[PDB]
């Protein structure tokens, strides 16, 4: 299922889905990055292993982010897509960010490729908590460079675009079930005193 | 194919690939799967016995619980309690059954009651649920003939003792509770969008035996419903913004990005934040 | 040990032993084998 | 039964005058079976350059002194390849062994207890702010007890036989050795905010002679057996 | 080595000893280790056969009892009681679980609730506990959505009735409840000292259900709490000074010589006394 | 047969076009037997978190480029876990992997010569000094040839196919991968004085399109594979 | 005689028949027997 990577304002609408790259000058730069914070507003708030597992409040398995790539024929470039253990800051640069858990993929005939985050944690779950930076709450960082240049034709369009999936493996797993925090409004409703004669 | 799965899955020792030809990173989501990379294929691994249980996510124990259906209070001294039955009154027993698109299952009614005379004690009370269905002739006084009846299913229940509890079976004249319906419901050329009457249960009217006293009262009631025996088919995906009426799925949206019209997650100040 | 002396089956309690699962019908819904 | 030599990698200690060294509850250190574990990358097992003796600063014992503590994760995250492998890597699992060294003549007295405590969370005295970030954390240094009296948490020291532990008496011996596993709720931990062990060395009989005035210091080893290391990240 | 002890053990007459070479009364307690003298070598003994039990220094009967843990009372006239949970808050409870670093138990709790009415005698009145686990929204009002929820495990009583009991499994994400923590709850360089967040429950709210009516109240709530199953590891040197909050494990002592800062024990006059 | 993927510890990269994989000479790398050590330790062998794909530095391609270097050993010596176990050891053996990356449009064309030589000492030009320990020793950016027809030696280029190679040529692929085993006189050596083998790419046939003027960077990767140290110091 | 008729294995009661017991490694936890 698909996410919202592209949550920055003035993007209305279903255009929020998407990422745009390009070409561009130097030698490598930063693209995108992904808070995996299922509990807090993020990217993976409304996806199915986001919308699901909020009911229940402690998770444990393997997960896997899935990328299309939606230019045209004749457009070519690959890229690196790495993940960092929770223990640091988030990394600045393809220096220190080349050393976690990485993939990398050439734009070719068939146009998908796949990164498992595998579980690295010292205990069996983890839990839901408010705090971002606890010590059981807190899962990693996900990044994308460029490794080498974004390369179109004149009669391409020179902006290409990016569609995140995300779903979990076989060994998920959800645990003590309780109420989602999504639904918080009170507002009284029309037609509710009808079946109230 | 069909397995039984009691736990989740183990992992077998990985070594190093080099391999041509073979490529198990790469797929096509164009044809509508989902991926197959077993984490074996991707990065090295070790072997790990698991003992994790996955009895807590079953359909059975994500939706029997008991949920509130119905409240309302009425005044003693239009004397009586009336509701017609529907399930889309409380947004948050709501939303777990709009997961699916066919049900299958007994419910399980508890009609808890309490009181509050307007001496502020009070004496022993004594209650009358009745269950109407649809075409009976329901009651429209505290007193009239249609309370009488031997065949509507009645209960007798005070407010000192433990609340009342029935079970009820699976109701519909199809072989499932159709959650949405993309259809009408009369013959003619204009009639009610989006109900079904294969779904229609009909009427639960609560009165007070007693006789009005000296004193008037206030009685509030809540019904309890729990699902038993579940069997369900097709998931759908969840709401996310939020109901406006009873009759029909409009949608109008906060106003502020969480859950606004054009935003459903809410801003960041930009992507390489 | 479950326990009922009502002569109707639906009164039952609750049975929590139905663990057949098929995933491979949402995951892969294709023809032809991959 | 006096006489005793221990080698872990390029390392070696002899000494001639030492009790029996003690295993804590029993137990002795292994590797990770696999039944019990949760983390599914290969771990980084190097087996040297991470087992070796690796000793403290030696500290100075006087007639006024009164007592010592270290933390035994902690002492060791900027010690040669122990200190390295734990900056990059995100996960550990270890247990160490202790070396306890102090000597002085036939004319002098004295008797140190050497305890191991395992989750020894300290408190502050005579306030209600918990203690930070400074006042614990003292790499490869350690604090000197307040009040050892009272351990510095308020249970007593009269009980703290119940801990492995062994004594120095200048009378008999000059040397302790404990021998610690792992122990924690957990498979594997985060080494750079949780500590396990506590060492802590008390004075209990001062020391005194009438011969000369000279110094006597205190020496430890600490030697991480059957570490290994998982999540490999960039600092 | 593992043995199964039920009774006490006996003891085997002893005949006079002048051997030479070994000697029972001695040993060295540098090794760390403990006197090994058997009383048949230090006196001259009979034979006496032992019925003493062991049966009740157990530890699964040393530590289920029922304790109290939680009591506030709230008036009706914040109109309801909310309680993050720990064992922190009574001091007869709490030094009987710092003798052990490791604990793996069920507990079972007992709500148990009175009033006092400030016509001073009372109708029936309804009660609802509600578990809130770490993470969902716990209410603010008495009539608050937050009540109407079906996921969230909840329990109806009255005040005429005998008092709530359920129970409660094993659930830490760990394989046992850390006593003490020597360590940090955060990944910034500055968090809290001596709380880990694997040892976080949650809420537990309460409510009167009953409307405001004509008079006010008085509820007074107490919570009791009786581990089962119990697993300890690691014993540890009992508390002697008294505590002073909870949050950490500070020592302020007594001014005169029992359980005093520089005296435990109360002084003597003399050694030779 | 164009499809390939590779995986080191917790890496992995996926092409789509690329000709085989060679190997230089025919071999595969392995550890040291016991009928040919000498150095009478245990060597570490971490086996994780130094056999892994490490990125360098890109370097862009223009019309007047004119070739590029690299120096093996030497490369890797401040870079995560394979640059703390050199700079604490003494003597180290292993065996790498390259991979270079360049890729372009249907319209583009060009040539790579992606070519690994051993024992490549160089010379400089018109001169009689020897050249220093400036302008070699260059951790992690190479230099650029100023006379690549001649290999910056004195030995023509026209006769560089007897080393182990491969083309990138941009009609046909976008990837070289060769694989490199210990090749020395000695079974072990010190890291930071001698460099075994020297990367080399060099532009052949210049680039040249119509299109437009876009950059074209191109990659290196470097995985040692089967390294273990030996010989513990302090820095 | 215990009874439960719960279906979940927590709920059940207490039990007091657990008389194993290793004394001796807190009294001596020493490696050279004496």
């Amino acid at each position: 299922s698909m996410m919202e990577i592209n949550n920055t304002e003035s993007a209305v609408g279903m255009e929020r889905l998407k990422v745009d790259i390009s070409a561009l000058t130097d030698v490598d730069q930063l693209l995108f990055n992904i808070p995996l914070d299922i509990q807090l507003d993020g990217p993976l708030r409304n996806t199915l292993v986001g919308n699901i597992s909020r009911y229940y409040t402690h998770w444990s398995g393997s997960l896997e982010m899935t990328f299309m790539f939606c230019g045209s024929f004749m457009a070519t470039g690959k890229l690196i897509l790495c993940y960092t253990p929770p223990g640091g800051s988030c990394p600045t640069t393809r220096e220190t960010a080349m050393l976690g858990t990485h993939i990398v993929w050439d734009f070719g005939l068939q146009s998908s490729v796949t990164l498992i985050i595998p579980w690295i944690s010292g205990s069996h779950y983890r839990m839901f908590n408010n705090d971002a930076k606890s010590t059981n709450a807190n899962v990693g960082y996900v990044t994308c460079f460029m490794q080498t240049n974004l390369i179109v034709p004149s009669e391409s369009s020179d902006t290409c675009s990016l569609i995140g999936f995300i779903a979990a493996k076989d060994d998920f797993s959800l645990r003590l079930m309780r109420d989602s925090p999504d639904i918080g409004q009170l507002d009284h409703l029309h037609a509710a005193e009808a079946a109230y004669q | 194919i069909e397995s039984i799965i009691k736990t989740a899955t183990d992992t077998v020792k990985s070594e190093i690939n080099a391999e041509l030809g073979v490529v198990p990173s790469l797929n096509a989501v164009e044809t509508g799967a989902t991926s197959n990379t077993e984490p074996e294929e991707a990065i090295q691994t070790r072997t790990v016995i698991n003992q994790h249980g996955v009895s807590e996510t079953l359909v059975e124990n994500f939706l029997s619980r008991a949920a509130l259906v119905s409240k309302r209070s009425f005044e003693y001294k239009k004397n009586f309690f009336k509701w017609t039955i529907n399930t889309r009154s409380f947004v948050q027993l709501r939303r777990k059954l709009e997961l699916f698109t066919y049900l299958r299952f007994d419910a399980e009614i508890t009609i808890l009651t309490t009181v509050a005379v307007n001496y502020v004690g009070l004496p022993d009370l004594t209650l009358q649920a009745m269950f109407v269905p649809t075409g009976a002739l329901t009651p429209e006084k505290q007193d009239s003939f249609h309370w009488q009846s031997g065949s509507n299913a009645s209960v007798f229940f005070k407010i000192s003792d433990p609340p009342a509890r029935i079970t009820i079976p699976f109701m519909c004249i199809n072989s499932a509770y159709s959650v949405f319906y993309d259809g009408f419901a009369g013959f003619e050329k204009n009639g009610l969008y989006g109900i079904n009457p294969a779904d229609t249960i009909g009427n639960l009217c609560v009165r007070i035996v007693n006789e009005h006293q000296p004193v008037g009262f206030t009685v509030t009631v809540r019904v309890y419903m729990k699902p038993k025996h579940i069997k369900a088919w097709a998931p759908r995906p969840p709401r996310t913004l939020p109901y406006m009426s009873i009759a029909n799925a409009n949608y109008k949206g906060k106003e502020r990005a969480p859950n606004a019209l054009n935003a459903i997650i809410g801003n960041r100040d930009s992507v390489k934040t | 040990n479950q326990i009922n002396f009502y002569k109707d089956s639906y009164a039952a309690s609750a049975s929590k032993q139905d663990f057949s699962q098929d995933p491979s019908k949402f995951t892969e819904p294709v023809v032809e084998g991959l | 039964d006096r006489v005793l030599q221990l080698k872990l990698g390029n390392s070696a200690i002899v000494t001639q005058e030492a009790a029996n060294y003690c295993c804590a509850y029993g137990e002795w250190p292994n590797y990770l079976p696999d039944h019990e574990a949760v983390a599914i990358d290969k771990p980084t097992q190097p087996e040297t350059a991470t087992d070796r003796f690796y000793t403290l600063k030696s500290v100075k014992w006087e007639t006024g002194s009164t007592g010592w503590w270290w933390k035994l994760p902690d002492a060791l995250n900027n010690i040669g390849m122990f200190g390295q492998n734990v900056q990059h890597h995100y996960l550990y699992r270890s247990g160490f062994l202790i070396h306890v060294q102090c000597n002085a003549t036939k004319f002098h007295q004295g008797a140190l207890l050497v305890v191991a405590i395992p989750e020894h969370q300290r408190g502050a005295h005579n306030t209600n702010t918990s203690p930070g970030f400074d006042d614990i954390m003292k790499g490869e240094e350690g604090g000197t007890f307040n009040h050892p009296y009272v351990l510095d948490d308020g249970t007593s020291l009269a009980c703290a036989t119940i801990f492995p532990h062994q004594w120095i008496n200048l009378r008999t011996n000059n040397s302790a050795t404990i021998v610690l596993p792992w122990m924690n709720a957990a498979p594997m931990d985060f080494p750079l905010r949780h500590n396990q062990w506590t060492l802590a060395i008390i004075p209990v009989v001062p020391l005194g002679t009438r011969t000369t005035s000279s110094m006597v210091p205190i020496t430890v080893s600490i030697a991480p057996m059957c570490c290994e290391f998982n999540g490999l990240r960039h600092a």
